[PDB]
């Protein structure tokens, strides 16, 4: 079988401005099979109410999820994504940065 | 390879009450298959349909019945409790696929007659009478018309055919397309059914022709029970003959 | 809501003519298909044509649909009508999934063209019995009508087409028949009105 | 100005917790508009996009019973092939549907797509002509000649070219607020220093709808095919996309390099440059 | 709008 590690993305729904309100998102793509953990932290911690696209796919058939939740970014408040498949030893960790 | 859709039954006088189911096959490997019920003088009603081995899905009558789909040769229809109101016309259809291209047929099976009933005391097999062409019909056209006729029975479950030195004819024959109550005012009347056959009138002259109307009548099975002192109406056929009668 | 409408309860057409069923449904199926029906006399079931709500109109052999989907109005056309045709005709409207609902139906019968006409009243009798008899109206033309017996002792038939395939001669006919004690063929037929030149032997 | 409808499927075994998983997802464009998973306590197809929800109880049924078939069908599917290539009920395993149609801005069907696919690869493919299959393997090809002999062929394309063609139009309409809609892209540039001798020039696309987008790199007018990172297009969340490019560019020549965008909603491509 | 599950057995 064909495994495929996901490519992990985390980002703000729009430009990111302290105080005010916008969505924090974990893009992962590229992966197969379909199995897969995501969560979204803040300052290490699991946040509690976290949504997720339906499943899909691209043309190479490798699958692809979006998850996201509502926050207000502060500016020492850390933000990050982290993943776990099959293809990953370990949960793997994306942190949020913001200036990139 | 000749693709058709069978039913087994295709007549059934049951009793209220005790279960009974229906086959339906067809050896074509089609996906969909459906069960309908046709009342008289209506349109067919879906009960269940499947669209593949192990789907099924309601139709718009699916109270008092069941199907399954454990293989594509077989739809069976399954009567937990027959009552009254489920005396009807059966079909189970199929094709190819639930959604025929516009060359592929939808097949049907031949009916099944199922009448439901509290007991079987008024089944009554038909008595068979075939009328000699009348002379005067002979001298005015050269023709002569023979009339057979089926009485007395009920219900309604006959086929009548004719045969004329032992082979079955349709060229010449007309039957009424429906048998007519002998009774009309009682729900449970015994029927009456005509036929007539009309051949050339130097072909009844000939006393070697042989003529034979038949009656097919579906009634009860050996294992039905019987304590009448009357014969046990079962399934049966019932004829009346005549000769050709030179001038 | 889901129901297709046969409006025509039945319909006669001369052989070699065209017919036309028509049939209007209502539903709020977007996407669906209309199946066209024969069943005949002797109840067997027969698939014709279907329709469906994104094609052109429906077109085989002597069958085409007039598909008006603003309208949904369905109308089947039959062409060059044969007496085989003389059957009940269903309309059926279906979804993508197998569903289907059945209008009520539409009685159609091709009448023959009866060129020699010889209107006659006949008495049969029993091949066996002496007591039994039964009357023969037979040779009228298409447009005579048969009438039920309003006599709850006396039966009468519909009319009846029967050819003679060797001979191409067709003739309509209707049987009548009795157990009570003044039953003739003279009065067989009272209740139907036939032609004044119908024979009655002497 | 053409449009797409597509819908994806995926059916993944799970030996040692009961039933396979079905889910399927509709799109139009870009858009979102149905899901079905057999996890969820629905059983049913669900909405995903305002549009549709007009739809009536019968669409849903009729959706939902489509959706319970075509699962039996991939159920059967897994067991069939898991015979095919002599692997285990023990193992996971994965079928994957992929079919639509285009149709041109007048509404009329340009192209039509059938695609499936075991363990994230091609198994059988319905072809341009909608009329032949390319089986991607020997046991693909025993799928192949079944499929022949049932016409499955024109089965499909009498749904790409007709039902696909006509909800897309219907879909179009009842959507066409939004599903009509070209965002451009809002572009910038940021500038991170690697090194006293390297810095990261990044090039920025925001809030673009449709997805589709190109962002390429120049050096001095050449395009640049050297250094260029460039991650996936990803989606914003509330219905537009993102995009980056970058180029590690040696500290000092940051003006010899141009960023160009061309996405659907700019009239002619945009060039940007770090100054 | 769906196609009609149906002719899809590998």
């Amino acid at each position: 079988m064909i495994q495929r590690t996901p490519k992990i993305q985390v980002y703000s729904r729009h430009p990111a401005e302290n105080g005010k309100s916008n969505f924090l998102n974990c893009y992962v793509s590229g992966f197969h099979p379909s199995d897969i953990e995501v969560d979204l932290l803040k300052n290490g911690e699991r946040i509690e109410k976290v949504e997720h696209s339906d499943l899909s796919f691209s043309k190479d058939w490798s699958f692809y999820l979006l998850y996201y939740t509502e926050f207000t970014p502060t500016e020492k408040d850390e933000y990050a994504c982290r993943v776990n498949h099959v293809t990953l030893s370990q949960p793997k960790i994306v942190k949020w940065d913001r200036d990139m | 390879m000749e693709a058709q859709v069978t039913q087994n039954p295709r007549y059934l006088i049951t009793v209220t009450g005790k279960k009974l189911t229906v086959t339906c096959s067809q050896n074509m490997n089609h996906e969909y298959m459906s069960w309908y019920r046709q009342d008289p003088g209506l349109g067919l009603r879906q009960i269940y349909y499947s669209m593949n081995v192990e789907v099924t899905d309601k139709g718009d009558v699916p109270e008092g019945y069941k199907v399954s789909r454990k293989e594509k040769r077989n739809f069976p229809l399954i009567l937990e409790s027959p009552s009254p109101n489920q005396t009807s016309l059966y079909f189970c259809a199929s094709s190819l696929v639930s959604t025929p291209l516009p060359k592929e047929t939808q097949y049907f099976g031949p009916g099944t007659r199922l009448l439901v009933l509290e007991d079987l005391k008024n089944v009554f097999p038909p008595e068979v009478a075939v009328f000699e062409p009348s002379e005067a019909e002979i001298s005015h056209t050269q023709k002569a018309t023979l009339v057979c006729l089926a009485t007395g029975f009920y219900p309604d479950h006959v086929e009548l055919s004719w045969w004329v030195n032992g082979k079955e004819v349709h060229s010449g024959v007309c039957t009424d397309p429906q048998p007519l109550k002998e009774q009309p005012a009682l729900n449970d009347s015994r029927y009456a059914l005509s036929s007539r056959l009309r051949v050339s009138a130097t072909f009844w002259q000939n006393p070697r022709n042989h003529f034979r109307c038949q009656v097919q009548f579906y009634g009860l099975s050996e294992n039905d029970e019987w304590t009448q002192d009357r014969a046990k109406p079962v399934t049966q056929i019932v004829s009346a003959e005549a000769w050709g009668r030179a001038d | 809501a889901q129901k297709v409408t046969q409006a025509q309860s039945s319909v006669s057409m001369p052989v070699r003519k065209a017919v036309t069923l028509n049939c209007l449904y209502e539903t709020s199926w977007w996407s669906y298909y209309i199946f066209w029906y024969k069943q005949l006399p002797s109840k067997e079931m027969i698939f014709l044509i279907r329709q469906g709500s994104d094609e052109q109109n429906a077109k085989s052999g002597r069958y085409s649909v007039n598909f008006k989907k603003a309208a949904k109005s369905v109308a089947l056309t039959i062409s060059a009508l044969q007496l085989e045709d003389s059957a009940k005709y269903f309309c059926a409207l279906g979804d993508t999934a197998g569903k289907s609902t059945f209008g009520d139906g539409t009685t159609l019968t091709v009448k023959p063209n009866i060129q020699n006409p010889d209107p006659a009243v006949y008495q049969l009798r029993d091949s066996k019995s002496s007591d039994k008899s039964v009357c023969l109206f037979t040779d009228f033309d298409s447009q005579t009508n048969v009438s039920q017996s309003k006599d709850s002792d006396v039966y009468i038939t519909d009319k009846c087409v029967l050819d003679m395939r060797s001979m191409d001669f067709k003739s309509n006919s209707a049987v009548a028949w009795s157990n009570k004690s003044d039953f003739a063929c003279a009065n067989a037929f009272n209740n139907s009105i036939i032609p004044e030149d119908t024979f009655f032997p002497s | 100005g053409s449009h797409s409808m597509r819908y994806f499927f995926t059916s993944v075994s799970r030996p040692g917790r009961g039933e396979p998983r079905f889910i399927a997802v509709g799109y139009v464009d870009d858009t979102q508009f149905v899901r079905f998973d057999s996890d969820a306590a629905s059983q049913k197809m669900e909405p995903r996009a305002p549009w549709i929800e007009q739809e009536g109880p019968e669409y849903w049924d009729q959706e939902t019973r489509n959706m319970k078939a075509h699962s039996q069908t991939d159920r059967a599917n897994l067991g069939t092939l898991r015979g095919y290539y002599n692997q285990s009920e023990d193992g996971s395993h994965t079928i994957q549907i992929m079919y639509g149609c285009d149709v041109g801005p007048d509404g009329r069907f340009l192209r039509g797509y059938r695609q499936d696919a075991y363990d994230g690869k091609d198994y059988i493919a319905l072809n341009e002509d909608l009329r032949s299959w390319t089986a991607a393997d020997m046991a693909a090809q025993i799928t192949k000649r079944k499929w022949e002999a049932v016409h499955a062929a024109e089965q499909r394309r009498v749904y790409l070219e007709g039902r696909c063609v006509d909800g897309l139009r219907r879909y179009l309409e009842n959507g066409k607020e939004t599903l009509q809609r070209t965002d451009p892209p809002k572009t910038h540039m940021t500038h991170h220093p690697i090194s006293d001798h390297e810095a990261t020039l990044r090039c920025w696309a925001l809030g673009f709808y449709p997805a589709e987008i190109t962002l390429t790199w120049q050096r001095d007018g050449e395009d640049q095919t050297q250094d260029t990172e460039l991650v996936e297009t990803r989606p914003a969340g509330d219905g537009t996309f993102q995009k980056w490019a970058a180029v590690v560019v040696p500290s000092g020549e940051e003006q010899r390099y141009t960023c160009h965008v061309q996405h659907e909603g700019l009239p002619k491509p945009l060039t940007l440059r770090w100054e | 709008i769906l196609d009609t599950a149906g002719k899809e057995e590998y």
